[PDB]
């Protein structure tokens, strides 16, 4: 593109327009829990000893 | 170092196939719907059977 550049001339718009855009934010993510026990030892109980 | 010797040598291969050799254990009854502590060919663990 290329605009015309004028020391005396100028261009004024004569119609308008109403848009709608949309705008998307995440916000929150999920909450998790763990379990140390059931996770590395599971049922054993002298893995949980050690 | 140099009298002669005898050698015997014992190979085993895991489960995979059903067993056949092993050492003497009695054997109990099915219990199911109830948590409990099972011994399946030698494998250990603790839960529900269904
Ligand atoms: C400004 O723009 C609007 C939107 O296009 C124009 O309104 C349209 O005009 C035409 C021609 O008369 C009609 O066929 C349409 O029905 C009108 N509405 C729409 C939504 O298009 C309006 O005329 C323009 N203003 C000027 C001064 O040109
Ligand atoms: C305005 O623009 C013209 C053309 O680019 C140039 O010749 C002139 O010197 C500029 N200034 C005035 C005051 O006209």
């Amino acid at each position: 593109n290329s605009v015309a550049y004028s020391n005396n001339s100028i261009a004024i718009p004569t119609n308008f327009t109403i848009s709608v855009t949309t705008e998307i934010l995440p916000v929150s993510m999920t909450k998790t829990s763990v379990d140390c026990t059931m996770y590395i030892c599971g049922d054993s109980t002298e893995c949980s000893n050690l | 170092g140099h009298q002669p010797y005898r050698v015997v040598v014992l190979s085993f291969e895991l489960l995979h196939a059903p067993a056949t050799v092993c050492g003497p254990k009695k054997s109990t009854n099915l219990v199911k719907n109830k948590c409990v502590n099972f011994n399946f060919n030698g494998l250990t663990g603790t839960g529900v059977l269904t």
